[PDB]
């Protein structure tokens, strides 16, 4: 439909296409700590700062287990695999944020869109 | 929304390169974004892949099915003129 599309002179961040729960379809989401070091912002900062962003959580275990189910993703490109299990009486977890036009601004890019028809 | 899976593209001119949108987005939807960049006509600018101009209605998806599968990001395309 109007497809959005991020340009840069820099590589990206890697997003991810995760399903953070099972009462909402699939997004795509950056790493927060990936957004933090690119920004040089810290958490406290960033969330007051900009609140309508949305950050949470997810088991890390769950975060590798949908990411290993990419077909784009080559294993190199995972942050982990099926076999990266979390120790028993843990709860090991990463910080998502969602990936929507105002962040991609922010960390620096251009945002354009295209909706001519397919 | 851009909401389905994301490829990143890297494009490099042949004689803010690095892109990224959705595997269903279209060369002529990629074609336009980069006319509007470069402020020229759309008939100005190809798109091509290991020199080769690509069809104006192939999906992302679909060159990186035929042209990349398996291979690291960014999927590397060219533009000309």
């Amino acid at each position: 439909d109007d497809f959005m599309f991020e340009l840069s002179d820099k590589p990206l961040l890697p997003c991810y296409n995760l399903q953070v729960s099972v009462s909402r379809g699939p997004c795509n989401w950056f790493l927060f700590s990936d957004v933090l070091k690119r920004l040089k912002l810290s958490s406290r900062i960033f969330q007051a700062r900009f609140p309508h962003f949305e950050i949470t959580t997810m088991p890390k275990a769950e975060f590798y287990r949908q990411v290993a189910s990419s077909q784009l993703l080559t294993p190199a490109e995972r942050p982990g695999g099926l076999d990266d299990r979390s120790p028993p009486g843990s709860s090991e977890t990463v910080e998502l944020v969602r990936y929507e036009p105002d962040l991609l601004r922010l960390l620096g890019s251009e945002v354009e869109f295209q909706s001519c028809n397919s | 929304q851009g909401t389905r899976e994301q490829l990143n593209l890297c494009l490099e001119r042949l004689s803010n390169k690095y892109v990224r949108c959705s595997v269903r987005a279209e060369v002529r939807h990629l074609r336009r974004v980069l006319c509007h960049r470069l402020m020229l006509n759309p008939q100005h600018v190809q798109l091509l892949f290991d020199n080769e101009v690509l069809p104006d209605h192939m999906t992302m998806k679909q060159i990186w099915l035929s042209r990349w599968f398996g291979k690291p990001s960014p999927l590397l395309l060219q533009y000309s003129v």
